[PDB]
RNA sequence: GAUAGAAAUUUUUAUCCUGACGCUAUAGAGAUAGUACCGUAAGGGAAAGAUGAAAGAAUAAAAUAAAAGUAAAAAAAAGCAAAGAUUACCCCUUCUACCUUUUGCAUAAUGGUUUAACCAGAAAAAAUCUAACAAAGAGAACUUUAGCUAGAUACCCCGAAACCAG
């Protein structure tokens, strides 16, 4: 896969944005994908069950799931239902916020 | 339904499905309501029209069409000037 | 355990050994080549390619040919490559009706035929083809000589062709 | 010095057990052919005759002879016909299995790096003495690049040897790390390995297989 | 970073004497024996279930199947010669673009859709090629020189908006097949055929100067390139004066299917070499 | 112990015998000859001349596509009196 | 239900014999070869088995299609009796249908 | 209707590396053998071995003495034969054998003298769980508006009168 070309305006029209050049300090890292996206999936589950997955993430992930509560704790009224998988390295949530996690780690800088 | 074959020991399937229902690709069937050809000078306009229009199969028969039906015929098809191209997608389903 | 070679080969390689290897050449290149005979029956088309009426589409047609049968009898006349049909067929041509099993046979003549190589009459059991294929062929002589084995199908006719051919050669 | 671009956020250095699981199950049952055929009451020899009447004998209601229920007779279901093993786990499965094998193995301290791999003898006492020395464990896996320039010296020392075993970097997997107590690498073996397997994150699905030329592919 | 590495030194050594699958991974198999799986196990209770003779899937129990009594009413009929066209959004061509899988400074086909992996063709599905939809018209800031098989005005309009190229052609399913896959097609060991001409039904959408075909006449492209740009409010630019105008002018003959080769021409890549024919009855074949 | 040899696949050109009758018969088929050259083409040892169709094949095929792809002028003909005819 | 009186030979089989010591190198050919060869060419065993896996059905089917005209008689009988029945009891025959 | 079902067009690299997550005398071929035996004939077709280095060590020595069946050792009011127990085997008290089929069986509805060895659930289209990669997935051919790939979860045995061909 060719490396992303160097533009002179960021974001791109097409809403892609590279990471930073340097890295954050929290206690987590969260890889970006092989096509250069942020690991932010949706996934359907008997029909009815909605769920949106956090892949590719090393570090404490409790931290990372911590973070996600408080920042969908003001949307809901409410904390929303996680999963952490250590062995794999995957924060589970249960509906889609898929947006606005792409958003919030687009500002976060992974 | 012959379930392995005895040539390529696939599943096959059954045309009497194919040469009168049409699959979406939400799992929704369409088929036309029976006698629409047959009897029209006894029949009300209402009764006729009602004959005429197009219906959806409900959960038992669709998979029980999905069940009598191969892999092929489940897969997404982008046709020129389709009419039911509209219609293949499912919106705002809030189950 | 199974065979190394194939059991359809087994006719081909009893050729390859023994008495059969030492046979001339040109009678193995002759006895190899399987050539179809010319259609009698059953009548061809001409087109590698027809256009389905039903499906309005291009598609691709071959030509099979119908088995026929020939009996012990037909080796000792010259039937015009024909024989008895065995087969099937549906009474008053209704597909819903019944299958019956069906034996076609050709019309048979006594007929004496003059060979000009040969000097002589043979008192020939032959068909009306068979005098079609000599009246096209423009002679008797002309028709045993220019129709190959396939299109003959006859041990007699061979040997005519072969005692002919033999007395043009010497 | 590392030859590929190390990512920012990791710096080099100088698990995933289901994967590794999954790896070394597929590594033994691919390669399993059964060879287990037992006859049915079809492919018994004989058995094709009533051997009474059905009503008037005053004895049970039988068939053939070579049924299941009988002593001589076939087996009902038994294992029928060479039966094949054959499934294959997918590429990245398999890459991401080596990846973490090579990385437990060198956490767990039995991943041991020796440069160009020469010995001053052909005694295996030798290699015997230095594992040892060095407390190796049992059994040594020694890897080399290829097959044709491995040095005579240590294939005389351990082609005679039970727990010493010396193979090429083509031939090195899960089964063979998890089966040997501690792995040897050698540094282009190093080189060699750490280019085959970090070239998989960053490519395509193959269109055709990578045997047909690509364009930055051999 | 990764902690569990720390652990691992404490941990015994791994083996195949303690590899366990994933917990939930593999449902245990249960089979007949026992009190709670015995005497009847899972068949029911005699009738024809247990015996295992129950009749067909579509079989309602004598009464007529509800699939057929429903009237015969063609919704399929000639599917499989209906003509399909994959879609390809602008937001998707803007993506890979702006992602680096295509790039615009060479003409963008279909050739190098499939080698982006924007795009996959099936030409055994019957797929024609590639449409144009104008699902990213607004977004849109690329310049771009791209050869579709079917387009729409309003993809067009975004398209000659930035400056572009639009041109529209039919392949056969062979050429397709050649298209799509030029390598598994170049291991076939021969010489490229000739481009076919479109069917019957297929004549006006590539003849007609609106759909910008290919066998259209280029005298009528410029008065529908600004009939496109008065209806739509958008100044015309002048690809003339660009400097990537031989760029935007490469085009292809209607006999032609790649960028700089011709029919009849085998590629040996083994060598890296070309063979071209010189009889003049294959010259005259190939060149019709 | 020691390793086996690895398997390799050799790049040689590989040709059956054709007077064997154990071959299979896609072994002897041109497009093996032609599949052989694009593979390797120089040491193939085949003429570069056999990739390309013969006189016979050259003239049949002038006859099916004559036959069955009409000109371009013959298809914009018959529009023209099809639209004719539906007008 | 009479079980042996004496104790058996106990096997003593090594760990680290060839084969089990050679058991499964090359089974990352492709992975670390460059592509070249697929593990399916490894798999020792018959002509219909290399690198395939099906059910019984299938199986006698690929093996009537592969090996059919080099088989016995009474094996091409047996085998050929064996699709029918198992033709019949797959699609004829069952619970779930 | 049940179902039957191509082709045009494509892919397939040579040799060695072969033995067994197949059985151990009711299993594996029927086989010690197509032999005894049953049949006029076509045909059907078995069961059967166990000491040791030496039996040119049979006043011969060494390891189980464990199935049903008997003997050592017949029985003492009363009861689905047992349990609660008890100083005490019974005597006291309390419980209508087991499967199958049934609305309902102690039923006088079926089956079994007992012991040993055999004898009967088998398929992954859709789905659930787990993993890899994810707008893409899969070691070619396909599926894709969170999806692709891999794995694990599934569907028995015996029984006719009969029909056709030789
Ligand atoms: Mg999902
Ligand atoms: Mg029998
Ligand atoms: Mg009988
Ligand atoms: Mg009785
Ligand atoms: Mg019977
Ligand atoms: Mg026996
Ligand atoms: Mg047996
Ligand atoms: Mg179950
Ligand atoms: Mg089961
Ligand atoms: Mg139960
Ligand atoms: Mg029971
Ligand atoms: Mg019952
Ligand atoms: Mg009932
Ligand atoms: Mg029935
Ligand atoms: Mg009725
Ligand atoms: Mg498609
Ligand atoms: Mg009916
Ligand atoms: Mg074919
Ligand atoms: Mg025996
Ligand atoms: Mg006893
Ligand atoms: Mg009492
Ligand atoms: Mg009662
Ligand atoms: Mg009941
Ligand atoms: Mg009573
Ligand atoms: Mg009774
Ligand atoms: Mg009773
Ligand atoms: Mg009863
Ligand atoms: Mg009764
Ligand atoms: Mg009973
Ligand atoms: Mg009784
Ligand atoms: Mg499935
Ligand atoms: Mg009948
Ligand atoms: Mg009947």
């Amino acid at each position: 896969i060719p490396r992303p070309p160097k533009h002179e305006h960021y974001p791109t029209p097409s809403g892609w944005q590279p990471p930073r050049d340097p890295a954050p300090s929290l206690p987590y890292f969260v890889r970006r994908s092989r096509m250069h996206n942020i690991p932010v999936y949706r996934d359907i589950t008997h029909g009815n069950r909605q769920m949106t997955v956090i892949r590719k993430v090393e570090g404490d992930i409790w931290a990372l799931q911590k973070d996600v509560e408080d920042f969908l704790s003001p949307l809901l009224g409410k904390t929303p239902v996680t999963q952490v998988n250590e062995v794999t390295g995957t924060l589970r949530v249960k509906g889609y916020f898929d947006q606005q996690l792409k958003a919030w780690l687009l500002e976060k800088g992974f | 339904v012959t379930y392995f074959s005895s040539r390529k020991g696939k599943r096959k399937t059954v045309k009497a499905v194919i040469y009168r229902f049409l699959r979406l690709h939400s799992g929704l069937w369409l088929r036309r309501k029976a006698g629409y050809k047959k009897k029209l000078w006894k029949k009300t306009a209402a009764r006729k029209r009602r004959l005429r229009e197009f219906v959806f199969c409900n959960k038992t028969q669709s998979k029980l069409l999905d069940k009598m039906t191969t892999s092929f015929w489940k897969r997404r098809n982008w046709y020129a000037d389709d009419p039911y191209q509209k219609y293949q997608d499912r919106t705002n389903l809030k189950v | 355990p199974l065979h190394k070679v194939p059991v359809g080969l087994w006719k081909q390689l009893r050729l390859w050994e023994g008495i059969y290897s030492r046979l001339p050449r040109h009678y193995l290149r002759s006895l190899e080549e399987a050539r179809t005979p010319t259609p009698v029956h059953y009548r061809p088309h001409g087109a590698k390619f027809k256009i389905n009426p039903k499906n309005w589409q291009r598609e691709r047609v071959e030509d099979v040919p119908i088995p026929v049968h020939y009996p012990p009898e037909s080796q000792l006349g010259l039937w015009g490559g024909e024989g008895w049909v065995l087969g099937h067929r549906y009474v008053n041509n209704d597909k819903l009706s019944k299958r019956v099993r069906k034996v076609w046979k050709p019309q048979l003549f006594q007929r004496e035929l003059y060979s000009e190589i040969l000097d002589k009459r043979f008192t020939v059991t032959v068909t009306m083809r068979t005098l079609d294929l000599i009246d096209q062929a423009c002679g008797f002589d002309f028709y045993i000589l220019k129709t190959p084995k396939e299109d003959l199908c006859s041990k007699f006719g061979m040997d005519l062709k072969r005692g002919m051919l033999l007395r043009l050669a010497r | 010095k590392c030859e590929l671009p190390v990512p920012a956020h990791r710096r080099p250095v100088q698990p995933r057990l289901d994967i590794l699981h999954q790896v070394a199950i597929w590594q033994k049952n691919f390669k399993r052919i059964s060879y287990a055929k037992t006859k049915t009451r079809a492919e018994v020899r004989g058995g094709g005759r009533k051997p009474w009447v059905q009503k008037g004998s005053g004895r049970a209601r039988h068939g053939s002879i070579r049924s299941p229920i009988w002593r001589g007779g076939g087996v009902a279901h038994g294992p029928r016909g060479p039966t094949s093993y054959y499934y294959m786990l997918p590429m990245k499965v398999r890459v991401q299995g080596l990846k973490v094998a090579l990385t437990v193995k060198l956490a767990q301290d039995d991943l041991h790096i020796v440069d160009s791999l020469e010995l001053p003898t052909a005694d295996p006492q030798y290699l015997i003495e230095l594992a040892r020395y060095r407390r190796w464990g049992d059994s040594v896996l020694l890897v080399d690049l290829e097959h044709e320039d491995m040095p005579q010296n240590v294939v005389a020392a351990t082609s005679g040897l039970k727990t010493f075993n010396l193979v090429p970097a083509v031939g090195l997997n899960v089964h063979s790390m998890l089966k040997h107590q501690t792995l040897v690498l050698t540094l282009p073996t190093v080189a060699f390995l750490e280019e085959k397997l970090l070239w998989h994150n960053s490519r395509y699905t193959p269109l055709y297989p990578f045997r047909l030329p690509y364009c930055d592919f051999p | 970073g990764p902690r569990a590495l720390d652990l691992l030194r404490a941990l015994p050594r791994v083996s195949l004497a303690n590899l366990k699958p994933n917990p939930g991974s593999r449902k245990p198999e249960r089979r007949p024996r026992g009190r709670r799986r015995g005497r009847k196990c899972g068949r029911g209770h005699k009738g024809e279930r247990q015996r295992g003779t129950r009749p067909r899937l579509g079989f309602e129990g004598g009464q007529t199947p509800f699939y057929l009594r429903i009237p015969k009413y063609g919704f399929n009929e000639g599917h499989s010669f209906r003509h399909q066209y994959q879609p390809l959004s602008l937001n998707r061509l803007q993506y890979l673009i702006d992602l680096g899988r295509v790039d615009p400074t060479q003409p963008i086909d279909l050739t190098q859709l499939v080698n982006g992996r924007g795009v996959t063709i099936q030409p055994s599905k019957r797929d024609y090629g590639v449409q144009l939809v104008e699902e990213g018209a607004d977004t849109f800031k690329a310049k771009v020189n791209i050869e579709v098989q079917m387009a729409s005005e309003l993809a067009i309009a975004a398209i000659e908006k930035n400056g572009g190229v639009v041109t529209t052609a039919f392949y056969d399913p062979r050429s397709l097949e050649i298209l799509c896959k030029p390598v598994p097609f170049f291991l076939r060991g021969q010489p490229i055929p000739k481009r076919m001409l479109p069917p019957e039904a297929l004549v006006p959408y590539y003849t007609d100067a609106k759909n910008r075909g290919y066998l259209a006449d280029p005298a009528r492209f410029p008065e529908a390139r600004l009939e496109l740009a008065r209806k739509y409010g958008y100044v015309l630019p002048d690809i003339t004066k660009d400097e990537l105008f031989k760029m935007l002018s490469t085009r292809k003959d209607p006999r032609q299917i790649f960028f700089g080769l011709a029919p009849g021409w085998v590629v040996n890549m083994a060598d890296k070499k070309i063979l071209k024919p010189t009889d003049e009855n294959l010259l005259k074949y190939y060149s019709s | 112990y020691r390793a086996r040899p690895p398997p390799r696949r050799s790049q040689e050109p590989r040709w059956p015998d054709p007077d064997d009758p154990l071959t299979p018969r896609w072994q002897l088929s041109p497009r093996y000859a032609a599949k052989q050259f694009a593979r390797h083409g120089a040491a193939s040892g085949v003429a570069a001349g056999s990739l390309w169709p013969s006189q016979e094949q050259l003239r049949e095929l002038e006859a099916e596509e004559r036959e069955w792809y009409p000109s371009l002028a013959a298809m914009q003909e018959s529009l023209r009196v099809q639209q004719l005819a539906e007008e | 239900f009479h079980v042996r009186v004496t104790l058996p030979p106990r096997k003593v089989v090594d760990r680290w014999n060839e084969k089990r010591a050679m058991f499964g190198v090359y089974d990352n050919i492709g992975i670390l070869g460059n592509f070249e060869k697929h593990p399916k060419e490894l798999i020792k065993g018959p002509i219909w088995l290399r690198g395939w896996k099906g059910n019984e059905l299938q199986r006698c089917i690929r093996k009537k299609r592969m090996v059919g005209n080099r088989m016995f008689i009474d094996d091409l009988h047996n085998l050929n009796k064996r699709i029918s029945y198992l033709y019949k009891h797959f699609n004829r025959h069952g619970k779930y249908r």
